[PDB]
């Protein structure tokens, strides 16, 4: 399964 | 065995035409199991390997939030980043994500990645201690001191050791054999006349599992490395793989070759002749 | 910025044998950027029904993709494939040839 995503770049 | 579990995002600004295209991808060593496309009639992520269809609709529903979510947060970072390297706004960028777990046979975490390229060159990179951050240049380390403050490497750290190891485990016992077994190539040699003094001598590798194989060419039992063609590893389309590598030879010599092939899938490396 | 020009194959699924169904396959790797046309021509016609892999990349963040058709392969029909990328100054025309 995917990681949840977080902070953008 | 080893194995591993990767995903591959790609992320493509198209600025005037509307959000960017985020599409996708998830191996479980050499085989694709799902897909999620932005630009799909309804997005969401889709099967692409038998064994994960039995998964239940909480997986593809939650999996599918993700993704969308993830979209929105890449097309954050694409305008970050062209800020950061002060570039047109009209302009089409890349970014690429690579991450996911290297396990062993007992199913512990060998190796975990989480990694990143802007319009194809390497950007920021999760270190192998999955603690700190490698910064390609100085755009890169805005991200970076962002990612320190916010904790970014301990969220990582969570999924590589966890969900990760955890998933990839579960994908291994549901998939059985088609993950498990090697698949061993399907191997035959041909024969083409070039002239009355030259023929070429091609040996095939079909239908292997996985992509990794050794095909060489001896003559008299000695590697002919500096004589011998040898194509790219390519998919069949059937989850399998080719492979093929030639040597011409004068006509009437054919009988001192032989083709070597060493697959994980093979009981033993096959000595291969024109037969 | 990064610029790759694409490798290309053309081949089929199973060895050809005249009158018996198969897939003709063109594989595209090594490019950059993901933005690529590839057609499969029959007789230098574009085929319709030809599908493709999902876009995925290598450990070098190059792109690769599958195009594919179900077709019969005869004596007398020829088959190739066309690609288009920024880093082609024309459209790169590979045959397909039975016996690679």
């Amino acid at each position: 399964e995917p990681r949840s995503p977080s902070h953008s770049m | 065995g080893s194995h591993s579990m990767r995903y591959f995002y790609t992320s493509v600004s198209r600025p005037g035409r509307g959000e960017p295209r985020f599409i996708s991808v998830g191996y479980v060593d050499d085989t694709q199991f799902v897909r999620f496309d932005s630009d799909a009639a309804s997005p969401r992520e889709e099967p692409r390997a038998p064994w994960i269809e039995q998964e239940g609709p909480e997986y593809w529903d939650r999996n599918t939030q993700i993704y969308k979510a993830q979209a929105q947060t890449d097309r954050e970072s694409l305008r970050n980043l062209r800020g950061y390297y002060n570039q047109s706004e009209a302009g089409s960028h890349t970014l690429q994500s690579m991450y996911g777990c290297d396990v062993g046979p007992d199913g512990r975490l060998l190796r975990g990645h989480d990694q990143y390229a802007y319009d194809g060159k390497d950007y920021i990179a999760l270190n192998e201690d999955l603690r700190s951050w490698t910064a390609a240049d100085t755009a890169a380390q805005i991200t970076q001191r962002k990612w320190e403050a916010a904790r970014e490497a301990e969220q990582r750290r969570a999924y590589l050791e966890g969900e990760c190891v955890e998933w990839l485990r579960r994908y291994l016992e549901n998939g059985k054999d088609k993950l498990e077994r090697a698949d061993p190539p399907k191997t035959h040699v041909t024969h083409h006349p070039i002239s009355d003094h030259e023929a070429t001598l091609r040996c095939w590798a079909l239908g292997f599992y996985p992509a990794e194989i050794t095909l060489t060419w001896q003559r008299d039992g000695e590697d002919q490395t500096q004589d011998t063609e040898l194509v790219e590893t390519r998919p069949a389309g059937d989850r399998t793989f080719q492979k093929w590598a030639a040597v011409v030879v004068p006509s009437g010599e054919e009988q001192r070759y032989t083709c070597h092939v060493q697959h994980e899938g093979l009981p033993k490396p096959l000595t291969l002749r024109w037969e | 910025m990064i610029q790759r020009t694409p490798k290309i194959q053309v081949y089929s699924r199973h060895p050809a044998e005249n009158g018996k169904s198969n897939f003709l396959n063109c594989y595209v790797s090594g490019f950059h950027p993901s933005d690529i046309e590839v057609d499969l021509l029959k007789n230098g016609e574009r085929i319709e029904k030809v599908e493709h892999s999902d876009l995925s990349f290598s450990k070098d963040w190059s792109f690769y993709l599958l195009y594919y058709t179900e077709f019969t392969p005869t004596e007398k029909d020829e088959y190739a494939c066309r690609v288009n990328h920024v880093t082609l100054s024309q459209p790169k025309i590979v045959k397909w040839d039975r016996d690679m």
